[PDB]
């Protein structure tokens, strides 16, 4: 979803936000989409 | 190239004095620095390497927790029990003995 | 991994069973094995 | 042309998908200058690619 579109799948309940942040830190991704999701995760820790 | 290679990773520490145009101001104080030996300025957290990996959070400009929690378990549990040291400007703890 | 195939192997084994101490490293010795191997090897 | 020197090397010092093999070469290397001219041909390929 990332190749044929700019979305992002996931990107709409929080319970699987964090799952992705914490989970996929073994890798078995680029890192560009870790990081798009920790940048999140760290606007979420701003904002509280 | 393995003919070259360096001992192991040396952290150290730098009494330092002054010059006598500075000291005037409490001669007998020493200032303490902390340098590595081995090793070298680390930015993204190594996927492949995480079991030799020994982070060494030494500096405050090199302990940025957002990517030492994932180094080791022990930083990990740390930074996800406490959660006022996500902020990378300061106030995320230094090892004591440095 | 034997002394019959490699003769930097056999050639490097009597001067590791010549000195006697510091066995219990032996990533030590096997990095060794590793940098004679390295400059057996150039070009120049 | 200094702006697309500072550019590129914000760029790569925050850039998430680094090339984790530049700690071990460069605690390989340990600084040392003889040791980088047999990774002369090394590093040749590698940074064009």
């Amino acid at each position: 979803m990332f190749h044929t579109r700019q979305l992002l799948v996931f990107a709409h309940s929080y319970a699987l936000v964090t799952l992705i942040a914490e989970h996929l830190a073994d890798g078995a991704l680029p890192p560009q989409l870790l990081f798009h999701y920790r940048n999140l995760v760290a606007v979420l820790r701003l904002v509280t | 190239a393995v003919q070259f290679v360096g001992e192991h990773v040396k952290v150290l520490e730098v009494r330092a004095p002054l010059d006598h145009a500075q000291r005037q101001g409490l001669p007998d104080f020493i200032s303490r620095q902390h340098v590595l030996y081995n090793g070298c300025c680390v930015v993204t957290a190594p996927k492949t390497l995480i079991e030799y990996s020994l982070p060494v959070p030494f500096h405050r400009f090199y302990s940025n927790p957002t990517i030492c929690a994932a180094l080791s378990d022990d930083i990990k549990r740390y930074v996800t029990e406490f959660p006022h040291y996500h902020r990378h400007d300061g106030g995320f703890p230094l090892p004591t003995a440095f | 991994i034997s002394e019959a195939t490699h003769p930097v192997l056999a050639t490097m084994l009597s001067k590791y069973t010549r000195m006697s101490s510091l066995f219990n490293d032996k990533c030590a010795f096997k990095l060794d094995l590793l940098r004679m191997v390295a400059v057996s090897r150039t070009r120049r | 042309d200094y702006e697309e020197t500072l550019r590129l090397f914000k760029t790569t010092v925050t850039s998430p998908n680094y090339p984790e093999l530049c700690y071990l070469v460069d605690v390989l290397v340990h600084g040392n200058v003889d040791a980088f001219l047999l990774i002369r041909t090394f590093v040749a390929r590698c940074i064009v690619n």
